[PDB]
């Protein structure tokens, strides 16, 4: 328990430190995703092949 | 031999073609910022 | 349509190509030069 | 009337808020935005490759 209040007040304090919201550092650590072909993918692959 | 020279004029021009349109859509985009800096400007020279 | 036009020569240059390799498999111009993501730019130089 | 002259300001720095907004959108909005250049060099990259 400790452990867990010590590892949230270093995350809080470097999100602030570095200007990084909440909903940033979900989206860029997250691993749940849409699973939907994006048009960002469609249109990479549309050039790719 | 003939036939790639001729097409390869061609493919030059039309490069030529899309140089001059990039770069007069960069012009015109310019333009765009400064209008509305200048409308901006005079709203708030009115509050002023 | 300068495009149009510039893709046509490249067709008749790699039927040309064909005849002398007597080569029918040969594909070069394989399609998608004017790319909608770039408004039809970067299609000379993917032709050339 | 010091106090009007305090609350106009408000209003106007709400407005010059207001104002860089629709500058960022308009260059988002841009044809030469981000992306026509981003997949621009990224076509002729792969070109001069």
């Amino acid at each position: 328990l400790p452990r867990l209040v010590i590892w949230l007040y270093q995350v809080t304090q470097w999100l602030t430190e570095a200007e990084i919201t909440t909903e940033a550092i979900w989206l860029l650590c997250t691993p749940e995703f849409s699973g939907n072909i994006s048009p960002e993918i469609s249109n990479l692959l549309n050039n790719l092949r | 031999p003939v036939m790639l020279e001729r097409t390869r004029n061609l493919v030059a021009q039309l490069t030529q073609f899309g140089t001059s349109l990039l770069s007069m859509a960069e012009h015109d985009d310019a333009d765009e910022l400064t209008t509305l800096l200048l409308q901006q400007g005079m709203e708030l020279a009115t509050q002023s | 349509q300068f495009f149009d036009l510039t893709q046509s020569f490249c067709l008749m240059a790699q039927e040309a190509l064909r005849r002398e390799l007597t080569d029918n498999g040969v594909t070069f111009i394989r399609g998608g030069a004017w790319n909608g993501t770039t408004a039809g730019l970067m299609a000379g130089e993917t032709l050339l | 009337i010091r106090r009007e002259a305090a609350q106009m300001q408000v209003e106007y720095q709400e407005t010059q808020q207001a104002h860089t907004q629709a500058q960022l959108e308009l260059l988002q909005r841009k044809f030469t935005n981000k992306a026509l250049y981003s997949w621009m060099r990224g076509k002729l990259s792969a070109i001069y490759y």
